[PDB]
């Protein structure tokens, strides 16, 4: 099943990354940041530019070409929206274990078709689209998140929001806890990784002792995450889970209603999640939860 | 993006979907000129608002209904005068209502039976899904909650498309019997094909009606369009009136800036919708009321930082601007010069609290503090919020 690919979410220093849209404006900037941060970026792809050199790395025409030459196991996509979906497909065809699509603005219909095939295979794991990426602090950085605010630690962070994730990261470093793995699942309705996918990895990662879940109003992703924690996290090896839901003060067809922050907060709490009402207290809340449980 | 009823109705007819002949009028006397232009056995008056629930909604004049039915064009001008210009407060509009600038006069048809049908992309259903109920017309959410068994769903395979067996089954569950089953199933197919063609996130027809002559007709339509697909739906997005949005909202969009107005005095300039809401959330926490937030999006260009200040300051209600940029794709020092340059070139009055934490922040803060401008730097989100509520004394 597609859940078999969940494992590929936990990148490490040995992950060899290629950049789809390498010579593009975005790809260049974030590829430099990836190299300076120490990520094993081993090349990229741009149609019609195979053979040239970019940032001291080889450029290829196709993803499969880049994979057999560099043995890449992860791919990051910055292709514009009109062709980003096809870029995900190119990576799945090449059986790239991990694909991270940063691009924002992909038509929902395109991702519905992409996810249709994605769920029928278990070799490739997609993160995104419209997400900041995934980062193993100090070992691997695949995305647009600022690296300097991270520090390898003990808190696994999963966030449905973009830049808001960085607040939870910066705070967990200032309190001295750091982060084991941070995953931004993106803000699009049809994506390759949801909350439960990341929570599964966190609950089975020894390095991850605490968990921070960043959410916001809309949909039922936070509700589903709550149900997942209620059954799998309630137990002796229960790990503390903290969360913040953005849009508490935000103001408010019929098909969507047929098949709301307050409901999210109450649902997460029922599963044992400690919900910080302030976006600036994610680090202090998880820190004191570690203190309550004598985990420091 | 959402279009009015008279705009969605046109798209449906062009793709083989049966809808009512209609005309739109901006005045009450012109609604009488159009009612006579129909040559109709009966005329339907339907207030044009992008919100639903017009049937049992009341205007600010006393008229108890955003939808009326009459047989004489003279009554439309009387009812149209009780619609145009007024706020229509329904179940799904703000308690203040939404100003009704247009009304629809259409060749009214008799409705033997009302059903509900909707096509939308649903995350749980993993792609498109047909949602229908025989208990259509007026409140659909009431029957959906009371009797869930009266809601029928048909998940459509995006690759295979809508199959005959699925359209026939849905049409039968909606209560379409006899020769009307294949006719409805054919309209369901043409609706789904339209749903995919126009890159819609939701196509809702309520009532999916049935006339006494045996004609399956979509009487009302609410089409929601995927904003991400505008690059391949140019003709459709050109139809967006934009009049139901605040003028500043449309002005910010010119520079790729999404604006969300609020009832406060502390303007917010943030990159990321999730962070913008969190910024607003923490302002309330410290007693402040954010006037709005101007989401910047990942793409930062020093031209729009200049504009952003212009739009926020254009609103006199803004007594302070909170800049919170964390983790942008552009160097902070570049945004620092755009802020100063914008301040220098615009003569800023309101106090300015700036929080920058992206790349190369040490230099950026120096550019701001050593500029001689009314700029107080902030360290974290909590600091910027507390400093924003303090500057509104
Ligand atoms: N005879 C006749 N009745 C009509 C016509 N159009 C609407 N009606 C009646 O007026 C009602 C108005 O409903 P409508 O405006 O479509 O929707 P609504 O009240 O806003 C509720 P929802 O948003 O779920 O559609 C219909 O349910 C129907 O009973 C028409 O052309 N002929
Ligand atoms: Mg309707």
């Amino acid at each position: 099943s597609y859940t078999a690919s969940r494992k590929h979410l936990y990148v490490d220093k040995n992950t060899k990354v290629i950049c789809q849209g390498f010579t593009g404006k975005q790809g260049t900037f974030h590829s430099q940041q990836a190299l300076e941060y120490g990520t094993n970026l081993v090349g990229g792809t741009t149609p019609g530019k195979g053979g040239k050199t970019h940032l001291g790395l080889p450029v290829f025409n196709t993803v499969k070409e880049a994979k057999e030459q560099t043995g890449a196991t992860a791919s990051v996509i910055y292709v514009p929206p009109p062709f980003a979906a096809a870029a995900i497909n190119e990576a799945i065809d090449a059986e790239v274990p991990l694909v991270v699509c940063i691009t924002e603005g992909i038509p929902q219909q395109d991702m519905v078709r992409v996810k249709h095939r994605l769920l029928r295979q278990g070799k490739t794991r997609l993160i995104g689209p419209n997400c900041p990426g995934v980062i193993n602090p100090g070992e691997c950085k695949i995305g647009i998140m600022p690296g300097h605010i991270h520090k390898k630690g003990r808190i696994g962070i999963v966030s449905r929001s973009g830049t808001l994730t960085y607040e939870a990261v910066h705070q967990t470093t200032q309190v001295g806890l750091g982060q084991s793995l941070c995953v931004g699942i993106g803000g699009d309705p049809f994506n390759g990784t949801d909350f439960t996918d990341c929570l599964e990895i966190f609950l089975n990662d020894p390095a991850t002792e605490g968990i921070i879940l960043i959410g916001e109003i809309g949909g039922n992703a936070e509700e589903n995450a709550a149900e997942f924690l209620k059954q799998h996290n309630s137990g002796p090896k229960s790990k503390p889970v903290v969360s913040f839901i953005a849009g508490l003060t935000a103001p408010p067809g019929h098909a969507g209603a047929i098949i709301g922050a307050k409901e999210k907060i109450t649902a997460l709490q029922s599963a044992g999640v400690v919900v910080s009402m302030s976006p600036a207290q994610l680090g202090t809340t998880i820190y004191k939860e570690f203190e309550k449980r004598k985990m420091l | 993006m959402n279009l009015q009823e008279y705009q969605s109705k046109k798209l449906m007819s062009d793709n083989g979907v049966k809808v009512q002949r209609f005309f739109v009028a901006d005045t009450a006397n012109e609604a009488l000129e159009a009612a006579k232009r129909l040559n109709a056995k009966e005329i339907v008056l339907k207030a044009q608002i992008l919100a639903g629930g017009r049937g049992k909604g009341v205007f600010s004049s006393g008229l108890k209904g955003g939808v009326h039915l009459t047989k004489d064009p003279e009554v439309v001008g009387q009812l149209a005068k009780q619609m145009i210009g007024y706020n229509l407060a329904t179940k799904q509009t703000p308690k203040e209502g939404v100003k009704v600038n247009k009304v629809m006069v259409a060749e009214a048809l008799d409705i033997s039976r009302e059903t509900y049908l909707a096509i939308l992309m649903d995350r749980s259903c993993n792609g498109p899904v047909l949602v229908g109920s025989p208990q259509g017309g007026v409140d659909i959410e009431e029957v959906a909650a009371s009797n869930p068994e009266l809601i029928f769903k048909e998940q459509i395979d995006i690759i295979e498309g809508i199959k005959d067996s699925q359209a026939q089954r849905m049409a039968e569950n909606l209560g379409f019997l006899g020769p009307l089953q294949n006719q409805a199933a054919d309209q369901i197919k043409k609706l789904y094909n339209l749903f995919l063609k126009i890159d819609a996130t939701q196509v809702e027809v309520n009532p999916f009606g049935e006339t006494p002559e045996g004609q399956v007709v979509c009487f009302d339509a609410k089409i929601n369009f995927d904003d991400n697909a505008e690059f391949r739906q140019k003709d459709i997005f050109a139809m967006d009136d934009k009049s139901e949005n605040e003028p500043i909202e449309n002005e910010a969009a010119k520079y790729d800036l999404k604006y969300i107005g609020l009832d406060g005095n502390i303007a917010c300039f943030v990159n990321g919708a999730g962070l913008a809401m969190a910024t607003c959330d923490i302002i309330f926490l410290n007693g402040g009321k954010p006037a709005n937030f101007l989401d910047l999006g990942g793409g930062v260009k020093e031209s729009q930082v200049y504009q952003a200040f212009k739009l926020l300051t254009a609103d006199p209600k803004v007594e302070a601007i909170l800049v919170n940029i964390f983790g942008g794709i552009v160097n902070c020092a570049i945004i620092a010069n755009g802020i100063t340059k914008a301040c220098r070139e615009l003569e800023l009055k309101v106090p300015l609290v700036v929080r920058l934490e992206g790349t190369n922040v040490h230099e950026a803060q120096n550019i701001l503090t050593n500029s001689g401008l009314p700029i107080t730097s902030a360290v974290d989100l909590e600091d910027a919020a507390k400093k924003a509520v303090a500057s509104v004394t």
